[PDB]
């Protein structure tokens, strides 16, 4: 099966910055990969796919890329807006995400 | 534009069992597989299984096999999702979704606002 | 040093999106299909490597199209069932599953009307205590099959038209998906039949090596598992009864074929081997292993959904049924012949197009058909137990996954006879392929002469293939001529060859590359070489009229 | 020796199965048709015997075709009568033929019905004492004649495509069967009037040197025979009756046309010279005896059989009607002028087409139509009297006799301008027919240049004769490229002539044989000859570049 893991579990950020999140699995899956962003009481949104395209209405200062067994999403100048909890998925199988 | 609508939360007894409704527009009810899953309160997302109402062809995760059913009207573009013998652990936000490429369609782009289901 | 040279009819192609025709009162195998050719030219294209893949072949989709089209068409002319919907007071013939209906018919004359019955199945029939009405009356109209049609599902042969291949793997492992390092060219597809059914594929192809198991992406829940299997196995299904047709006038000119029974009644059931399907699960089992290497594997029912996919559908040349193969896809199995129980229809809706309906006349006599389980499909559970054992379930109901296990060892190409290379000189079928540029020239007339009339609801696109092969050899005939090439195979020109289009060995590229392996290299050019050899013409022309003058 | 050598354009043919084009809001004249060509090019082909045989002209076939797919396209957008098919209470108007008849109609309004009545034929009327039902309620639906039409049957003239021509054999006491000495080459085909009838051929073509009777097999008592006369015969009919008509409002904007009648009633009848037939009759007779050297000649009335067979049946340009001809089918004949009764339908199905059916609207006034009969079709009794006496009686039915009729004289062929011969070197309309090898050879551009577009639900015919005709054209020149001898009439080869391939005399050949008898001998080697001349190029070609490296 696929087991994601990601890290660090919790990131203290400020604005203007920049940082990045892990995302590993036990198995190759080429870049068959997305993130999500989850906000408190709100539903989950499509960040990123394929390890490489932007979903409609991100801004560009979101990315990432990866292969294989080993992916990262990238932020930069990172926003107040974008304290909140990232998913990493491939297929069915989602990870524990992150917090900004 | 597309939109996801689910029925209102939902307060059960334990054994027994909650019906979840989900209506979509905007699109061909029959274009996309329509995916359910579920939000812990407090906790990561799981999975829970997809139908196709060309169908009604279903997909449960092996965890809830003979627990959750799934079914479909097209008249209506809804639908459904049942979960029988109810447990404590069982409570969270069920989400009606659905993905953006008919092709690789695990890319959840849509979302409904989730159901909370409780005992 | 080099100059250009042109040369017309090498042996290269590239992927196209085209239209293949139909070569053979049957519903698929109409009048408007070509005779077939008994005689297939596998030329072989030995150290040609193409690369096939079966999910993204248009051949299924333009398939998938045909038959419908067809199937509409047929129908077009056959009676409309509009007047059937009225109340329909019924009662009992536990198999219970039919009822004897009586309603009130329009006779031929509009004023008049008067008492009728007919046999119909529990499936066809909708409470609306004892009265009833036709499912599909809310929906729309079922057309009654005509009386005298066929629905046996006779093979059709794909062709292409000129300046088209089709290509073959003939590897007989292949996963469907990669390099066929065994590759012919042919001008048609063998015969292909026409076998709508879900879950077990019958009177398919089988396995030429072994039992293969090939998916778009095994990693991919959501997709379905194509096994074809090597070793058939024999499964029999009959309706033992007496449905006695009885012919009812509905209108000017309209008969409605109703049921009666003579008899008693016996449930429809399939027969198949128990000993027979256990062997064929183990050994499927073992190559679904291979790819699972440490997990069980289990074999259970559908999970649920619609009558069409829980069930196993299929047409016994008559009556469409469904029948109940819980007793297969399980892990228990006895050795003893299993018997399935079966439900019969009337009134069907053909794939999954929500309007379409056609109703099914009885036919009198029993009926039982032999046939033989060539491959199925199944899906796989998602997610993962703590177990380590994986489940898989039989599926289907999207057609063009069952011509896709037909067709995927088909590929269509264009061909591309025009070709340029550097030579050293001035100005004044398809087996080639597999050889280098120089000795390949020696075979442009046996290529370039196929290409232009190779050939000699279907009518329609045979004419329009016609047109298209014509427009594309007027066109490089057109080139040829401008170029003051017209009629030569190899035409030395006037102009220099460029250092910047290449820096491969005279040596290597004649006596080394083939023009598959030339062409991926060379055609970043095209378009400027072409342009020179059109200023080089007009130079020479004025040049005439110069000299002529004199 | 003796060199292979290629010519293009040679005047010879085979018989071909080709569709032929229309050249003329009328029912058979339709918008679809092109304009006739006013000159057409009747060329003698002197010293050329060509065969015909009528009764396996394919044209004959499609022109059956052709009529009837115009006729229901033509009828197409027309007034469905569903709704007449009512209850139908008549009384009386002994010439009771007619009967008045009232009924329920509905309304534009659904809801709304109301009392309707409207004159029929007994003949359209079928008994249900005094309720009866229209004759086709059982059958189908009958569709009323669009009330701006025109039946009156416009000449045709047909035309063939490109590549192909059209032989006439003019040799006036042609028995439609054998060889034509007299043959001439056309474009197309005379205006032939495609007039439907039985028994006796009116508004056809008249024999131009004598009566003659022709016959598949006289022999065959089971075949018609077919008489046309050199003498035409006037016939009038009329309906002198006042036929006026109602619009009755029977849907939506569907108008149904009832009849009507103002003054009194008398049937229809023809009216043909008594002395004139006498004569006519004679003169077949003796031309029977003919065939038949030792037996007496007698007519007599039809057997039997439904009314359009065992009376005359035609179109008097309005309202279709038959008539009884045992007056005139008959030995004692008067003098006087012969009167005919006849009865008048409504209702008429066309054809021997089961389901299909027309109604026909009532023509306001009366009628008189003046025509010549200019043939009848026949049918011998079977068996043999010791009476010494043959018995002869009307019949017909099948339209496709009265096309045969006409079509005759007319015979499709495709033409093969491609063709080899023997000569003495080495490489470095159709009037030409009837002339030798050498002397034809003169006339290749005459031929050729007429081979690509001589041209310039009919529409699909002409737009496939095109692409076919280019078809051919294109196929023809890409070979004679391939073996060099492109933009040539005549192209000396490099191949050598074979021993085996003929032993005849170089003279008898060019100056003594015809193309047409060289095509007989020597088409036995065809495909050798043709692979040979690949081989020669693809040297030369070798060769040249060989050259060109130097
Ligand atoms: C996978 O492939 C296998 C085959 O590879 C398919 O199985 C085949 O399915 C077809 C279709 O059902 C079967 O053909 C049908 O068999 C019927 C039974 O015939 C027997 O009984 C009659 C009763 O008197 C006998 O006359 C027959 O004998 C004759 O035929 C055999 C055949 O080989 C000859 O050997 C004999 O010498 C005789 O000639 C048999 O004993 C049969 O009735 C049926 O015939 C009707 O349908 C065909 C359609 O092509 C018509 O051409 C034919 O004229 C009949 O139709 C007329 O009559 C009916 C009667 O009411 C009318 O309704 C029609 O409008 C029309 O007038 C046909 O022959 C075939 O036998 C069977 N083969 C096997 C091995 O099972 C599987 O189905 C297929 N799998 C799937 C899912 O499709
Ligand atoms: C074998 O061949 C012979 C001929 O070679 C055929 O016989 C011919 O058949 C046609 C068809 O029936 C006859 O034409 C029709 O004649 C009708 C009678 O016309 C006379 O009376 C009217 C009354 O006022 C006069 O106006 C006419 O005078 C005009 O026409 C003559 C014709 O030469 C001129 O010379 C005059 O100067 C005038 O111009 C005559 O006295 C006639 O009514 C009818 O016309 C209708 O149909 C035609 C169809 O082509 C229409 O074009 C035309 O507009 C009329 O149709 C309109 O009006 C009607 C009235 O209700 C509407 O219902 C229509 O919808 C439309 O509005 C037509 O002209 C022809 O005369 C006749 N010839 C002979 C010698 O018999 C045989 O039938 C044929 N055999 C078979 C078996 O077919
Ligand atoms: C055109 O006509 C067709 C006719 O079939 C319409 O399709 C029908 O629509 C109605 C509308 O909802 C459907 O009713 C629902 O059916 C579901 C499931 O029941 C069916 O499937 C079960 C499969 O697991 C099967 O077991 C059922 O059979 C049992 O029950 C029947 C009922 O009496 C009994 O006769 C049998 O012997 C069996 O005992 C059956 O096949 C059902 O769950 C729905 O009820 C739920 O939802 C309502 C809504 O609030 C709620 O109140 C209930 O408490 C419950 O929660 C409901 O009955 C019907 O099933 C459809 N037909 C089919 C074959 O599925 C179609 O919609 C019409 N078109 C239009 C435009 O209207
Ligand atoms: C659709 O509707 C049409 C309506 O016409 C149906 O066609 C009719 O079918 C019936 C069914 O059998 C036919 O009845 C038979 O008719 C024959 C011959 O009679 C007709 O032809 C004679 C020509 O020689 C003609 O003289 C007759 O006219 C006389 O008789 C009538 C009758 O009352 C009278 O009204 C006239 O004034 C004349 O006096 C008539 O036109 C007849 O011989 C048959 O009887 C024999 O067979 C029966 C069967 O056992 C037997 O019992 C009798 O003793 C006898 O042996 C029988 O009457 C009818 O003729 C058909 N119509 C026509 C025009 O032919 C059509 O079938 C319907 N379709 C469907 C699917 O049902
Ligand atoms: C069909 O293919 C399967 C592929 O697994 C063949 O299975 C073979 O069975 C024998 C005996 O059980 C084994 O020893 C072989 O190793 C199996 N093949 C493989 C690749 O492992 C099966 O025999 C084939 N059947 C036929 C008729 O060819
Ligand atoms: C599917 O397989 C299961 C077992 O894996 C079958 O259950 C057995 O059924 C037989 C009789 O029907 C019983 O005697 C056994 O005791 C059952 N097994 C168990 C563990 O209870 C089941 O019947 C199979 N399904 C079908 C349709 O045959
Ligand atoms: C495919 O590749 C093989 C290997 O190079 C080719 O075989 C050679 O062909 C040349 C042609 O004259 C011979 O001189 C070599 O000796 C051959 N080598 C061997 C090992 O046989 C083969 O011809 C190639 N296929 C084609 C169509 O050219
Ligand atoms: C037209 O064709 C007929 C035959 O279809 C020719 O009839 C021939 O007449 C001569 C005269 O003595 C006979 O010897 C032949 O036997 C007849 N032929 C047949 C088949 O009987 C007639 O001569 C031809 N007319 C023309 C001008 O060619
Ligand atoms: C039409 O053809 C017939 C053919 O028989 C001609 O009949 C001729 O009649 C005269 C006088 O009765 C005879 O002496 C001739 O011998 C007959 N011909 C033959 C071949 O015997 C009839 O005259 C022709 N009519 C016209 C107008 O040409
Ligand atoms: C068909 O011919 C026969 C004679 O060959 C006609 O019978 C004659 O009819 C007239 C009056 O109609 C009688 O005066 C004669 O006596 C009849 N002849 C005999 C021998 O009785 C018969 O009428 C003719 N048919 C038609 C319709 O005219
Ligand atoms: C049809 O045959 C006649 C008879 O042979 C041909 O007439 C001869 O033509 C040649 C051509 O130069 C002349 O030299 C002969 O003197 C002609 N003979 C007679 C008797 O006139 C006639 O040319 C042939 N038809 C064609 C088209 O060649
Ligand atoms: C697979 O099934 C065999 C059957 O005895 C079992 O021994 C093996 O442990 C199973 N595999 C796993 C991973 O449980
Ligand atoms: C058939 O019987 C044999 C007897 O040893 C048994 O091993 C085998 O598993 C049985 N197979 C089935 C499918 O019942
Ligand atoms: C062709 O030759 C010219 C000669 O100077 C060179 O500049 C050019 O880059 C070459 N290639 C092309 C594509 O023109
Ligand atoms: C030229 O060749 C390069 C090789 O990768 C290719 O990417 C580029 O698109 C080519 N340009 C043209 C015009 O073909
Ligand atoms: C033919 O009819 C004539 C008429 O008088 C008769 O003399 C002659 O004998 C008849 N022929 C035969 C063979 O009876
Ligand atoms: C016409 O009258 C003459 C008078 O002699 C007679 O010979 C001839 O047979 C008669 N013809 C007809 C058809 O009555
Ligand atoms: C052609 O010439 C060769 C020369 O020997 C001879 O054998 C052959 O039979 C001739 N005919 C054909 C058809 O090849
Ligand atoms: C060769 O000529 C003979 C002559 O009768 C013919 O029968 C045979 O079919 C011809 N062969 C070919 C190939 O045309």
């Amino acid at each position: 099966e696929i087991v994601l893991t990601q890290s660090p579990a919790t990131l203290s950020l400020s604005p203007g910055e920049r940082a990045t999140l892990s995302c590993r699995a036990s198995q190759s899956v080429s870049s068959y990969l997305a993130w999500y962003q989850q906000k408190p009481g709100q539903a989950p949104r499509l960040l990123i796919y394929d390890a490489s395209n932007r979903a409609t209405g991100i801004p560009a200062r979101f990315s990432g890329s990866g292969s294989g067994t080993d992916f990262t999403l990238t932020i930069s100048s990172l926003e107040p807006e974008d304290f909140a909890v990232y998913y990493c998925q491939q297929y069915e199988f989602f990870g524990q995400g992150t917090k900004l | 534009q597309v939109q996801l609508v689910q029925s209102g939360a939902e307060v059960k007894k334990p054994g027994a069992s909650v019906k979840v409704s989900c209506k979509a527009s905007g699109y061909t009810f029959t274009g996309y597989y329509m995916h359910w899953v579920r939000q812990a309160p407090g906790q990561g997302l799981e999975w829970m299984g997809w139908i196709n109402p060309n169908s009604g062809g279903t997909n449960y995760c092996q965890k809830f096999q003979g627990r959750v059913t799934m079914t479909r009207d097209t008249s209506i573009s809804t639908a459904y999702m049942e979960l029988s013998r109810l447990r404590s652990d069982d409570t969270a936000v069920y989400y009606c979704a659905r993905g953006k490429n008919s092709d690789y369609n695990w890319d959840f782009q849509h979302w409904g606002q989730g159901t909370l289901v409780t005992v | 040093n080099l100059w250009v040279t042109v040369y017309y009819g090498v042996p290269v192609w590239k992927e196209a999106k085209t239209t293949l025709f139909c070569a053979s009162h049957n519903v698929w195998a109409t009048h408007a299909c070509v005779p077939t050719d008994p005689n297939p030219q596998e030329v072989v294209l030995e150290n040609v490597t193409e690369n096939f893949n079966m999910w993204k072949n248009d051949m299924v989709d333009q398939m998938q199209e045909d038959v419908i089209s067809i199937w509409d068409q047929s129908l077009k002319p056959c009676v409309k069932l509009t007047p059937l919907c009225v109340t329909l007071n019924c009662t009992n013939v536990t198999l219970g599953e039919i009822k004897n209906c009586s309603f009130d018919i329009t006779t031929e004359i509009r004023d008049k009307t008067r008492k009728e019955y007919a046999l119909f199945y529990r499936l066809d029939i909708v409470p609306l205590s004892n009265t009833y009405r036709l499912i599909n009356c809310n929906t729309s109209t079922c057309t009654q099959a005509c009386p005298k049609v066929t629905f046996d599902p006779i093979p059709i042969h794909y062709c292409a038209p000129a300046g088209y291949a089709i290509l073959k793997c003939n590897n007989k492992t292949f996963n469907g998906k990669g390099p066929c390092n065994n590759v012919s060219t042919v001008q048609c597809t063998h015969g292909i039949k026409p076998v709508v059914s879900t879950q077990l594929l019958l009177n398919g192809s089988l396995a030429e090596e072994e039992i293969v198991i090939r998916s778009k992406n095994l990693a991919d829940n959501a997709k379905i598992i194509i096994v074809q299997l090597n070793k058939s196995v024999e499964i029999v299904c009959t309706r033992p009864n007496n449905n006695t047709r009885r012919s009812i006038r509905i209108g000017p000119g309209q008969t409605f074929y109703a049921t009666d029974i003579i008899g008693d009644i016996r449930q429809a059931y399939c027969n198949i081997s128990g000993r027979n399907w256990s062997e064929a699960v183990n050994q499927v089992k073992k190559k679904l292993k291979e790819h699972f290497p440490h997990k069980n594997i289990s074999f259970q029912s559908s999970s649920g959904g619609d009558l069409e996919i829980t069930t196993h559908s299929f047409n016994c040349g008559g009556e469409f049924f469904y029948c109940n193969t819980s007793g297969l896809f399980n892990d228990t199995i006895s050795n003893a012949t299993i018997m399935l129980p079966c439900r019969i229809k009337q009134i069907i809706n053909m794939w999954q197009e929500v309007g379409k309906c056609i109703y099914a006349p009885p036919i009198k006599g029993n009926i039982t058909c032999k046939s033989d389980i060539t491959g199925l499909l199944l899906l796989r559970d998602g997610c993962n137990t703590a177990n380590n054992a994986e489940i898989f379930r039989p599926g289907g109901g999207d057609m063009r996954d069952n011509w896709r296990s037909e067709l995927y060892k088909y590929k269509v190409v264009k061909i591309e006879p025009l070709g340029v290379a550097p030579t050293r000189c001035k100005r004044r079928f398809l087996g080639a392929a597999g050889s280098t540029m120089g000795a390949a020239s020696m075979t442009l007339t046996v290529q370039a002469r196929n290409l232009l009339s190779g050939i000699v609801v279907w009518g329609i696109k045979q004419l329009q293939a016609r047109v298209l092969a014509v427009e594309r050899y007027l066109r490089d005939q057109q080139l040829l001529g401008i170029w003051g090439c017209s009629g030569k195979l190899i035409c030395c020109t006037n102009v220099p060859w460029n250092s910047s289009w290449s820096n491969r060995n005279l040596s290597e590229i004649w006596d080394n590359m083939t023009w598959l392996q030339w062409d991926k290299e060379i055609s970043n050019y095209t378009q400027i070489i072409y342009g020179l050899l059109e200023e080089s013409q007009n130079q020479q022309e004025k040049n005439e009229q110069d000299l002529l003058a004199l």
